[PDB]
């Protein structure tokens, strides 16, 4: 006879089902995991970011990262938004073009 | 009781009213504190002493009601 | 509801089965409130002690007199009391 | 199931004792326990 | 269908639904669905924990998040877009509120495009990083940094597809086949029935380059074993494991 | 109840229009309301389950008309309860057999129901009244022997 | 030989068929239950509702 | 609840799927009632620095002759003691 | 927002009663375990005798017992206090 | 983890070192211990 | 580093997962001091002509 | 940063640890070129010699 435990990472998470009817390659429960097909290993984790020290004091809402503009070089840049002004950021400093 | 505060609401008799809003007052606010909307939030502070919580509505007609607190 | 900070300050009946639901909340947090200030000190790891966990909840007494001397053994580090060995050693030298 | 001292004193305790070591227990089973003991005893004794 | 359903339906159900949003993690082939973690305020929209499914093979995870009120993708600054050593004229080694720098730091997309978060903490972070997790701490209103904890978790391994359940079977090793540095810190335990989530017996770590395997010692029919990574240094995986187990008796 | 198990993200509940002068929930905790003609009152019970399998022959294992002795059921069950297994045969294929015996498996403390049967044609049924059990049942796998034939 | 009985609901009831012809995961009759796919569990009951 | 287990080891998890709110009052109760009992004579429990809990965690087994650190100090008169108090006598009475 | 996850250290203030009702049983639940993990071994801890921390406050500072001018007249082996027949066994020798 | 000392000398740690090389924990084994000793001793002792 | 195992057989390799630049200047120091501990009297190796190294390499054992 | 080219030229503690980080170049570069002024001539395998690997580091001597 054989016992093998293989592809620990073919499937993941699987609850809501008999934990005593599974495969020996799934999970009961999961966090911060990250599977690809073969494989087990712990997910990235976080960390700040700041392109200038004057966001660290902002709430952003939302923001797109527009690739180009007309006078912006070929450089990309952000429009984040707040709960009263929309903002800009392109690695340099900080401006409020909220419309007037 | 002590600590407990209770909140009451205010339904004003047109079921809207533009531009509303209500300054709620209380003589001697140093038992209680209370303002903002329809929405009072009454504290208390004492455990003892009835007070007598009473609506000003900045617009429509002066005419307020009276509620009397009974902390025994 | 009582408007104490500490323990031994309402009576758990209080509640009396009969007072409104709305003040579950003001006993939760007047519960946990009394548990911080009355242990305000408790941020290392659990540190069971227990006193003693066998018979100190009734021994451990100090009115007029102190008990339970210790049984430390000798203390060649930090010079002490004066072992046996080195008094007799200094009276016999003089 | 049913639950035992250390000491097999008796035969109200045997009998749970029994069953105990063998989770073959119900009520068509229990009740049969005397007859067994009986059996036991009587093949001990024939030659003991 | 039948895997996570009522587990999503019941962690989105209790503070906020409508906060509930998704992201297409392409870099990474990735859509998680991002809602608020289960012990908040009922006036908050901050999501704290998603929900990652791999389109590829077709499995769930989860993980936490910094408070995201929004999520997007975008080039990361100069100093992370591929710094020049002539670009340091003003830098010093006194790391001037910058630390988190490494050489070459590993990249999912020929661009180096990363993914940033618009938090709740006052201020934009990086979701998807070195192992570090800022949870926020409402008693002193100060945020809080700390390794990124893992958890694996799977009970009732009743063996059936080698021997019966209800027999006892003493477990005595673990032999894992990973890959790459770390240490993994093991728990394992069991329970006499299979309903019970059973309770732990022992623990050990497992460094990769020195031990080759985990030793346990436990005998109830139904085993269940947990995986967890709290180091800060750790970049290691799991590919797969082999338990050595022997049969005793039942009743 | 503090946090009643969910079944959408808005929370949102199937809602009956009896015949009862009310609305009626279809989907929640262990209860029926059976009405009465005799009295005309509206009656609350448990809610009674009951399972009903008949004629298992063991073809696939052995012969249908060998006799079989019957010893044990042991399942695996999840969450907490308590069912109450029922058990019975017949020396023949065609009939709905008699029972035999009838045991309680509470959950936590019991491993297996203990029945003894030697009808060739077994069934077993699965009844759970109890109001305050949300168990459940993966599988069994039963416990026999083979004895003889006419 | 082996003899499991398991996945008691990937199928529920079968009716109208010869009960000593069908599989050990099956029922000749049910009420109030519920199934997915690999487990069964008695169905949720009633309450008023004002 | 269920019968009368009631003891200073309580049972938080519950069976989660009913539990009846209104009985919330029966818990806080019985919680305060506990908390009463584990510590009925305590008002403010506070200098103990979090410091001596530790070394009483390493030091236990306060039973006859145990090993305590304290006023470990250069010890010379200690009142009631010896560390020349006795060997003065000799000297000078002789 | 989820607030129902607190170990060693509660916030009474959290809690933020203007709140959905799953709070409840489940900080029950945390204090039982805060209890439980921070003393798990509790019967009668009554080591206070009517607030004895007051005038016993001298836990902190174990360089200035309070060593009561009493001569602790029990004591079964020590290196201090030692006995007179040195000086028999040595007028004899000598 | 129970845990027993290096000198077996006691029926409590005999007992306990029982229940642990029979890493099994639960009452419906270790309630019976007892009556295990009590036979491997009138075991031993009939004939030696 | 991780400790002191300080000595002139170094250890290029890096975890390369984290790197903290900012480190550096310690390896660069490192490294000095380490070719300074290795040739400590040395201003400019010449005229070996590469040909002896060659001869005393095959010609080893310089023992009696 | 210094302006030599060969070795014992530059204390190894010089970086201070505040220096600015845009002098790393210039310390690598100047290491590099030390390396390869210092032993322009090796260019053929290896060839360890080690001193005799032995004793011969200090019983090497020619003074008279």
């Amino acid at each position: 006879a054989l016992y093998p435990i293989k592809s620990l990472g073919a499937v993941g998470v699987i609850a809501d089902q008999a934990p005593t009817d599974l495969a020996p390659n799934a999970f009961t429960n999961a966090i911060n995991a990250r599977f690809v097909e073969q494989r087990v290993f712990k997910t990235g984790g976080n960390a700040p970011l700041s392109y200038v020290d004057e966001d660290k004091d902002l709430t952003p809402l939302s923001f797109v990262s527009m690739p180009f503009d007309y006078y912006s070089a070929g450089n990309s840049f952000l429009v984040v938004g707040t709960n009263k002004k929309l903002y800009k950021l392109t690695d340099e400093s900080l401006t409020d073009i909220s419309r007037k | 009781s002590r600590g407990s505060q209770y909140i009451l609401t205010a339904t004003l008799s047109p079921a809207n009213a533009p531009n509303q809003n209500i300054t709620w007052t209380s003589s001697n606010p140093n038992i209680a504190t209370v303002s903002g909307t329809s929405t009072q939030g009454t504290i208390n502070a004492l455990l003892a002493g009835f007070t007598e919580i009473t609506a000003t509505t900045e617009e429509g007609n002066r005419v307020a009601v009276c509620t009397v607190r009974v902390d025994l | 509801e009582t408007n104490a900070v500490v323990i031994t300050d309402l009576n758990p009946l209080y509640p009396r089965d009969r007072d409104y639901i709305y003040e579950g909340a003001a006993q939760i947090r007047l519960i946990k409130q009394t548990l911080q200030n009355t242990f305000p000190n408790v941020t290392e790891p659990v540190d069971i002690d227990s006193d003693t966990f066998k018979i100190m909840s009734e021994k451990l007494k100090f009115t007029g007199d102190a008990m339970d001397v210790g049984g430390l053994m000798i203390k060649n580090v930090t010079p002490g009391t004066g072992d046996k060995d080195v008094v007799t050693k200094g009276q016999m030298e003089a | 199931m049913p639950d035992v001292q250390y000491p097999i004193n008796t035969y109200g305790w045997l009998k749970k004792a029994v069953a105990l070591w063998a989770d073959r227990d119900d009520d068509e089973f229990v009740n049969q326990i005397p007859n067994f003991i009986n059996f036991a005893e009587k093949e001990i004794y024939r030659n003991l | 269908s039948n895997r996570v359903k009522n587990m999503l339906i019941n962690e989105v159900c209790l503070v906020n639904p409508l906060a509930t949003r998704v992201h297409l993690h392409q870099d990474k082939k990735e859509v998680w669905v991002l809602y608020v973690g289960p012990g908040e305020p009922k006036e908050s929209f901050a999501c704290t924990k998603a929900a990652v499914w791999n389109y590829e093979f077709d499995t769930w995870s989860f993980r936490t998040i910094p408070y995201a009120q929004c999520i997007g993708l975008v080039d990361p600054p100069v100093l992370e877009r591929g710094p020049i050593w002539s670009d340091f004229q003003e830098i010093t080694w006194d790391d001037p509120s910058i630390k988190e720098l490494v050489w070459r730091k590993d990249a999912t997309n020929f661009r180096q495009r990363v993914t940033i978060v618009g938090s709740f903490l006052k201020g934009f972070y990086q979701v998807d990083v070195g192992a570090l997790d800022y949870f926020y701490d409402r008693l002193n209103d100060v945020v809080i940094e700390k390794p990124l904890e893992m958890r694996l978790e799977r009970t009732g391994i009743d063996f059936d597809n080698v021997t019966n359940e209800w027999n006892q079977k003493h477990i005595n090793r673990f032999r894992p086949q990973t890959t790459g540095s770390g240490t993994y810190i093991f728990e394992a335990g069991g329970s006499q029935f299979s309903n019970e989530y059973g309770h732990p017996h022992t623990s050990k770590t497992y460094t990769i380059g020195v031990d080759r395997h985990v030793s346990v010692r436990l005998n109830h029919p139904y085993l269940f074993y947990n995986v967890i990574d709290n180091d800060v240094n750790s970049n290691a995986a799991i590919n797969g494991l082999t338990i050595e187990f022997a049969v005793g008796g039942r009743r």
